[PDB]
């Protein structure tokens, strides 16, 4: 009974925290991979321009350079929706539970 | 390891001590052995089926004995004694003389003819009843209680057992066996009065149901008892994978919503307020139909289910897809959450098919109702025992002065050696009535030789030496009857019973 | 007596810490076989022969011509390098998160599971 | 049941059986046969054939067209 309604607002209210700094982080995340674009679109044309991403840096042209990182910004982007969906979602359920938790109290 | 003769004197010695002291605690008029614990604990009764336990037991036929007596406890539970009685008789009297005229053989078969003899007479000297009369009834059910003495509550409950065990008597093979109880559902109940009482119609539903968020009452709302399934599936159909981390409870829980929904919505397709719910039960199902304000009662027996499937007369529903009144909660039907005492009770009444009721038992308390229940549990079956068998027999001697004439003349013209089991089966018939005898506590020699007369021109077809009248008296007049099966459920039973032991000379371990 | 309630509190305290930081370590660890498993996409892609620029030492990064992007390493055993085909070595990266994956996993269970038996701790404290 | 008497060999095999109860068939002539050790029941698609809801009746259809 109440234990399982008082399971479900204790999984949510701890869960539904993180989501929204989440899409926060991300939002951040699309801008520098979008301006690290930039940096290199600044150079109109750079072939010694290197992209790699960590320790390494391998040489490319700029192009798909940028190919890659107007995704990059896309896909530090993306999960921003899914992590503000992830967010919506608890809101919502921390209330049943916390609901059927009063009206089985009630009944 | 035993033996032959000797297994042969143990059956007889032993099942004539096993035939015997209950007969003395037979009767309305009866004696009550007392039973000694080797500790000293004392036992009065006279139920042989309590008296076969304290008792230390050995001999393994005598076990046997327990048998049948239990398979018969299990039947009646009445007679268990009276039909361990005549397997005593039978045993005793031509066993060891026909064996020593060497047979079981000759024992076994006459006993086919003593029984057949009887069935006739048992349909000539049984009369029909009105089970359409529950007063024609009463008066058994009135007759059934008060051998052991109690009348006090019975006298109603011997109404309400009528009542009901007609109703919690539907039943077809098509041939329409009716041999339906678990229709017929009690209730231990405080406060009330014994001598207030009822039957309510399908299943009430009192014992693990107090459920009070069944809501209370349920006008026409449905019960939905589910063999669904109704458990979450966590993915699309099924079940996905655990909750170990935020990102699974966000997808997955969803998921689980909908497969309780579209059930729960199949279960609202026959539109429910009260859902018991007892396969796929999950902590979102009720939640579910929490949300969907539809109670749904979990942590529940199927058995409530099955006394609820007999509450509205329905079956179980499997079906995830379309769920329905005939599938669940048949007919309009109520569901209510009833306080005899202050004891939470769901009452689903109104199956879907009529002869619904159960018995709702109200004592001043528990206990003083426990006296109606265990009585009325008498009662109740006797009803279903008539109901099972319209027909009746003025009883004591006339029961069993009857046959034994037409098996002796039996034995006259079949003249064979199976005429010394009809000449064994003769008086076995009137132990009972010497019990009788005892009962009134007479002259059995003269009251048997009275009452072999008295079926020498009456023919014994009511005429009995009854104990608590004392004297060689029509039965129906004064009133002595049981449904016909009853007489012939002891008497089929210690026949087969005796033939059983008959069968044995070896005990081998 | 009295200290007692008072040392079991934050005693579990910084299991929490302990873990919670052992599985954010097991976060990082894992982040980097990826690293390695998605820069051989990479050298397959531009080259054998495109400039490379890796680190020579501290602040210093050293160049180099791409060469054999199907010679990619693995390492493991105590010592040991195994060098792996394109193919391979993204596998054993795959694998050795997968075995630091409930390694890092089972912490969490473990992390959360020592704050509320502080707090039980707690609990009786202002109890 | 009927007659003791009736009691007959009969040609190949009287199911015990549930019959069809739809309205089926009492006679189909020279039976291809399935017989099934298996039932064929139902389980729940979340997603059936289709997609679009054009009415309330399309949003049932969905997961009715399974």
């Amino acid at each position: 009974a109440f234990t399982e309604l008082q399971a479900k607002v204790i999984d949510t209210q701890q869960k539904v925290k993180l989501a929204d700094i989440q899409i926060e982080q991300l939002n951040r995340t699309k801008k520098h991979a979008h301006l690290t674009d930039t940096e290199i679109m600044t150079l109109v044309d750079e072939t010694n321009m290197y992209e790699g991403v960590g320790r390494m840096f391998i040489l490319q042209s700029k192009e798909a350079i940028h190919s890659q990182l107007l995704e990059k910004q896309k896909i530090a982007e993306e999960k921003i929706k899914e992590l503000e969906q992830k967010k919506s979602y608890l809101e919502r359920s921390v209330k049943e539970a916390e609901d059927n938790i009063r009206e089985m109290l009630m009944a | 390891r035993e033996s032959g003769r000797k297994v042969q004197s143990g059956n007889i010695n032993a099942a004539k001590t096993i035939a015997d002291i209950i007969r003395t605690c037979l009767g309305p008029k009866s004696m009550m052995k007392m039973l000694l614990d080797p500790m000293g604990g004392i036992v009065m009764t006279n139920d042989g089926n309590a008296i076969l336990r304290e008792i230390q037991v050995q001999h393994p036929a005598a076990k046997s004995m327990i048998e049948i007596s239990r398979t018969q406890d299990e039947e009646v539970g009445d007679g268990t004694t009276s039909v361990i009685i005549l397997a005593g008789e039978m045993l005793s009297v031509a066993e060891h003389f026909l064996e020593q005229q060497m047979h079981p053989t000759v024992v076994i078969s006459a006993y086919r003819k003593a029984l057949d003899d009887m069935i006739s007479t048992l349909k000539k000297i049984s009369i029909p009843v009105d089970i359409s009369d529950s007063d024609m009834m009463l008066n058994i059910i009135n007759s059934s209680i008060t051998t052991k003495a109690i009348s006090r509550w019975s006298s109603l409950a011997c109404n309400i057992a009528l009542d009901a065990v007609k109703m919690v008597q539907f039943e077809e093979n098509g041939r329409k066996e009716i041999d339906i109880k678990k229709y017929a559902r009690v209730e231990k109940i405080p406060g009330g009065i014994i001598e207030d009482s009822c039957v309510l119609r399908g299943v009430m539903i009192n014992k693990d149901v107090t459920h009070p968020r069944m809501r209370r009452y349920i006008k026409n709302p449905r019960i939905v008892l589910l063999d669904s399934s109704l458990e979450y599936k966590k993915g699309e159909s099924q079940t996905d994978i655990e909750i170990t981390r935020e990102e699974d409870f966000t997808r997955i829980l969803q998921m689980e919503e909908e497969y309780i929904q579209q059930l729960c919505e199949d279960i609202i397709q026959l539109k429910p307020d009260v859902v018991i719910t007892e396969k796929g039960i999950s902590d979102l199902a009720q939640h579910y139909l929490m949300r969907a304000n539809i109670t749904a009662i979990r942590r529940v027996r199927k058995t409530d289910n099955n006394r609820i499937a007999r509450a509205c007369g329905a079956r179980i529903v499997s079906r995830p897809e379309e769920l329905r009144e005939d599938d669940v909660g048949t007919g309009a039907g109520l569901l209510e959450i009833k306080k005899i005492g202050d004891e939470y009770f769901t009452f689903i009444t109104d199956c879907k098919d009529p002869k619904a009721c159960t018995i709702l038992l109200r004592g001043a308390s528990k206990e003083i109702l426990s006296e109606v229940e265990r009585n009325l549990q008498d009662a109740m079956q006797v009803c279903r025992n008539v109901l099972l068998d319209p027909q009746l027999v003025p009883g004591g001697g006339a029961s069993e002065m009857a046959v034994a004439h037409a098996l002796t003349e039996k034995s006259k013209a079949m003249t064979g050696v199976e005429q010394w089991p009809y000449r064994a089966v003769a008086q076995a018939l009137e132990v009972i009535p010497r019990t009788l005898i005892q009962n009134c506590g007479a002259s059995t020699i003269r009251l048997l030789t009275s009452l072999r007369a008295k079926h020498t021109q009456e023919n014994c077809e009511t005429w009995g030496v009854n104990g608590e009248t004392g004297t060689l008296v029509d039965m129906k007049e004064l009133g002595i009857w049981e449904p016909l099966a009853v007489k012939l459920q002891t008497y089929k039973t210690a026949v087969e019973t005796a033939v059983l032991l008959l069968r044995i000379d070896d005990i081998v371990s | 007596n009295l200290p007692q309630l008072e040392m079991l509190k934050n005693q579990l305290d910084q299991e929490v810490e302990f873990l919670s930081t052992s599985i954010a370590q097991l976060k990082v660890v894992q982040t980097k076989y990826v690293e390695a498993k998605d820069c051989l996409n990479v050298l397959n892609k531009s080259n054998e022969g495109k400039e490379l620029l890796v680190p020579l030492t501290s602040s210093m990064y050293v160049p180099g011509k791409l060469h054999d992007v199907e010679h990619v390493l693995i390492d493991v055993g105590t010592g040991y390098y195994v060098e792996k085909t394109a193919e391979d070595a993204k596998d054993f990266f795959k694998r050795k998160i997968d075995f630091l994956t409930k390694q890092m996993e089972k912490i969490q269970p473990a992390l959360q599971e020592k704050h509320a038996m502080k707090q039980a701790v707690m609990e009786m404290m202002s109890q | 049941g009927r007659s003791q008497m009736e009691s007959m060999l009969i040609s190949g095999y009287a199911l015990n059986c549930v019959v069809g109860s739809q309205g089926m068939p009492k006679r189909i002539v020279n039976a291809k046969i399935a017989c099934l050790d298996f039932s064929l029941q139902k389980t729940k698609m979340k997603l059936g054939v289709q997609v679009v809801i054009t009415d309330p009746e399309k949003l049932d259809q969905i997961r009715q067209r399974e």
